[PDB]
RNA sequence: CAGGCCUUGACAUGCUAGGGAACCCGGGUGAAAGCCUGGGGUGCCCCGCGAGGGGAGCCCUAGCACAGGUGCUGCAUGGCCGUCGUCAGCUCGUGCCGUGAGGUGUUGGGUUAAGUCCCGCAACGAGCGCAACCCCCGCCGUUAGUUGCCAGCGGUUCGGCCGGGCACUCUAACGGGACUGCCCGCGAAAGCGGGAGGAAGGAGGGGACGACGUCUGGUCAGCAUGGCCCUUACGGCCUGGGCGACACACGUGCUACAAUGCCCACUACAAAGCGAUGCCACCCGGCAACGGGGAGCUAAUCGCAAAAAGGUGGGCCCAGUUCGGAUUGGGGUCUGCAACCCGACCCCAUGAAGCCGGAAUCGCUAGUAAUCGCGGAUCAGCCAUGCCGCGGUGAAUACG
């Protein structure tokens, strides 16, 4: 396990576990799957865009 | 026992070249280390869009420069006379020290 | 206030620099002042032969320069004197030993750096600024092309109150990516102040 | 930018710490790359005419 | 909390100007640039004039303010109140 | 807090070193 | 801004000329700039016995063309930008309608994120725009292995260290992959709902990209440019001061008011960057900033680096406190010619307001907010809590 936060590898983890399970038995897919555990969780922190302060988080004004 | 760092702002200017020093020094002599990649360290330019004020103007500029290690080992003369006497790419860059 | 220059646009893609040399962080800051004295001169004594791009590789001390023109006869001279006072007078800017070129423009109806120079020169004169934007609209229409579109900005006709002409044909997609179109700008100095002038030229796509 | 000011040019500064840096094209001074020796303003205009060699549109 | 290090400076103008004045009397006023100059012994007793940037000032160098820079005795801001 | 340049953190904010907080 | 100072002037091209003209080192005065002066000191092509006569580069002075002006006009302008707004629009050609301005098309019915698509229709089409072509992230394959690794074996000073291996991770170049393709239902069609397979599903997430036009929008102090204005000064040098002033008012932020916390110790997970007079391992001196020495790296193979929040343990015990660090006194490091005005950092002492904020008001719909730390440009140093960007942990809620 290298990169990022032990919350993510974590989930990492039970990526590689829910896949190797697959290969000693592809029949556990059809079992396996209807958890998730072979999805691979695509949420990724968001570019910073310039103008804002956080990619979202916008800037506050006063008496507009 | 040669080490070649070939470097350049096009990666196909390179992945041309590179390919060439291998093809070439795939006779003369050994079978090169193979032509390998290397991280890629780029420049970036955050430049206010417009003149005067618009701080929140900006527009992204970057300057990437790839790399890349071929290494060949046992150099037989003709190994290196593949070199010297055929090159081409102007983008590209070459580091030849064994 | 807006449209990215239509050729840093697509410079990835449908457009290649005019400027391609290997690496450099310590010249870096001195090819490029190069590389522009070097256009200093060439966009000067060389105008009257339609520069429209000059080209520019490295490799140590050597640079190649290659100044595309409709006009050759213009930049190399009688016989072919002229192109060897350039490049000595050129090297006196820099030693390094630099070659030179002269490739020709197969028409500039479909070279938008030159049609900018062509009405940005009438208007200079003081031709009628709409007629001048529609006939190269014509002539880089009538030579080809998919698509044209010239603008000239300024005090259109010497006018007090500066507006802006158009005239466009066929397509002139800006967004679509990969269209390939050529870009070119031209300057005008005038009697009574500057007028910008912008050329479109659609070529082909994929 | 007075021509006057583009004194910079010498090389010849009483002390080190008085030398600055000035735009090699626009002569301004404001905000210069050193990478470049351009102004925040030459550089996006030169960098979109392609005349800035690798330099190019960051996008991600 | 004032810095310096090792070499407590002072601008040569006035120093070798007033330890010459040592050797003989004390010459009334020295005007001087040299706000930048660390006060020493020697110019104790002595009477430097600072530049507010404006007008030179008459300063009587005592020695109980040996080492605070020159000027820092010849004020910049001309301020008075706000009050009215 | 990041406020107190004597403790581990006020350096860390400050960005500094010293004896509250040693190059190890 | 004050004072000292220069004038063809700090920078371009050119003419007339008393007249030395190349060059080089000092002295005097002064804050500096500048000003006065001594003084090693002219070859050059050419006429000539030579005294000497004359031109060229360079060179000073007088006078001239002229430089120079961030000096005014963004209501003379180019260029670039902001703005509605990434909103779903704006138009054209021919035809048709109207005496005409104009209308139709672009309206209507379904639908979409969309003038998106379907159906209809005196309209048939087209262009700018929407979408797509490009970049980053999700899965996989090929190519490449000094990153990786007992996956697999052997040796181990047991650190992947060593031999060795390209499997895996990764690195980076190409390529595959999703199209409502497939099943069910509604539908006239587009399309809608649901289901399967799949890493991913109906625009999968984020970027780049911004229509015709709008505002006498912003910028002549980036640059460019018409006109007006100054040309011993509205030009130029220098030294110093000012842009850092304060009785006050507002905007944007930082730190905090504490126990879901503060503190000390031990211990663990990241990404993206940067590095020549540069990053600085390690050692020593110092409480420390830092200093002296000194290895490695031109940087996937060395360094900045310690990630912080987190985990384990221990302290504090509800206090204006072991909360919070303002303010001030003292000592000192480093940069820099120099830190009084006016730098940052270290250490001792001091230890303020502040107990969650009136009327009013802002951001954010998910890997978002919230919170935590890390990098970079500019840069000697730095007033950065600003800005651009990176990854960690990671919600609430949406009837309408
Ligand atoms: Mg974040
Ligand atoms: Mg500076
Ligand atoms: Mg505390
Ligand atoms: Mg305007
Ligand atoms: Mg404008
Ligand atoms: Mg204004
Ligand atoms: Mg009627
Ligand atoms: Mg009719
Ligand atoms: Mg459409
Ligand atoms: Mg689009
Ligand atoms: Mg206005
Ligand atoms: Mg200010
Ligand atoms: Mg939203
Ligand atoms: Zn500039």
């Amino acid at each position: 396990v290298r990169g990022g936060g032990k919350s993510g590898q974590i989930d990492a983890i039970k990526l590689g576990i829910a896949r190797a399970l697959v290969q000693y038995n592809p029949d556990y897919r059809a079992k396996l799957k209807p958890l998730g555990f072979l999805t691979r969780d695509a949420r990724v922190v968001e570019r910073k865009k310039y103008g804002k302060h956080k990619a979202r988080r916008a800037p506050q004004y006063s008496k507009r | 026992k040669i080490r070649i760092k070939l470097r350049g702002f096009d990666h196909k200017t390179l992945d041309a070249s590179a390919q060439k020093i291998v093809e070439a020094a795939r006779r003369s002599g050994a079978q090169v280390s193979g032509p390998i990649p290397l991280p890629t360290r780029v420049r970036r330019f955050t430049v206010i869009r417009g003149p005067f004020k618009h701080k929140d103007s900006r527009e992204h500029f970057e300057l990437r420069t790839h790399n890349r290690l071929v290494d060949i080992i046992n150099p037989n003369r003709k190994t290196i006379e593949q070199l010297m006497t055929l090159d081409l790419p102007t983008g590209v860059e070459i580091e030849i020290k064994t | 206030g807006n449209k990215i220059h239509p050729i840093g646009f697509r410079l990835g893609i449908t457009r290649d620099w005019e400027s391609r040399w290997y690496a450099g962080k310590k010249q870096y800051r001195h090819l490029l002042l190069e590389d522009q004295r070097i256009r200093g001169l060439l966009e000067k004594e060389l105008y009257s032969a339609g520069l429209a791009r000059v080209d520019i590789e490295r490799a140590a001390d050597n640079v190649a320069v290659t100044v595309h023109v409709a006009k050759p006869g213009v930049v190399i001279g009688r016989g072919g004197e002229r192109i060897r006072v350039l490049r000595e007078e050129l090297a006196k800017l820099t030693g390094k030993n630099v070659a030179l070129n002269v490739q020709e423009v197969q028409n500039p109806n479909l070279s938008a750096p030159l049609v900018a120079q062509r009405v940005a020169e009438q208007i200079e004169r003081r031709f009628a600024v709409r007629r001048a934007i529609k006939q190269a609209v014509q002539r880089v229409m009538e030579s080809g092309a998919k698509g044209a579109k010239v603008i000239v900005s300024g005090r259109i006709g010497g006018a007090e109150q500066a507006r802006t002409e158009w005239a466009a044909q066929g397509r002139v997609p800006l967004h679509t990516l990969r269209a390939n179109i050529d870009y070119g700008f031209a300057l005008a100095r005038t009697t009574y102040g500057v007028l910008g002038v912008k050329a479109y030229i659609f070529l082909g796509e994929v | 930018a007075r021509k006057a000011l583009i004194e910079k040019a010498k090389r010849t500064p009483k002390f080190k710490v008085r030398a600055y840096t000035r735009c090699v094209r626009c002569g301004r001074a404001r905000s210069v790359y050193r990478f470049f020796g351009l102004c925040r303003i030459c550089l996006r205009e030169l960098a979109h005419k392609g005349q800035l060699p690798g330099v190019r549109k960051a996008s991600w | 909390p004032r810095s310096l290090k090792k070499g407590v400076f002072v601008d040569d103008h006035l120093l070798e100007k007033v330890l010459e004045l040592n050797a003989k009397g004390e010459k009334r006023l020295i005007k001087t640039w040299s706000r930048r100059s660390t006060i020493v012994p020697e110019m104790v007793g002595h009477t430097i004039a600072v530049y507010n940037g404006k007008q030179h000032v008459p300063v009587y160098i005592t020695e109980n303010m040996v080492g605070h820079k020159l000027g820092e005795f010849a004020p910049t801001r001309t301020y008075r109140g706000h009050g009215k | 807090g990041k406020g107190d340049r004597r403790t581990r953190r006020g350096k860390i904010w400050r960005g500094t070193y010293g004896k509250y907080r040693p190059r190890k």
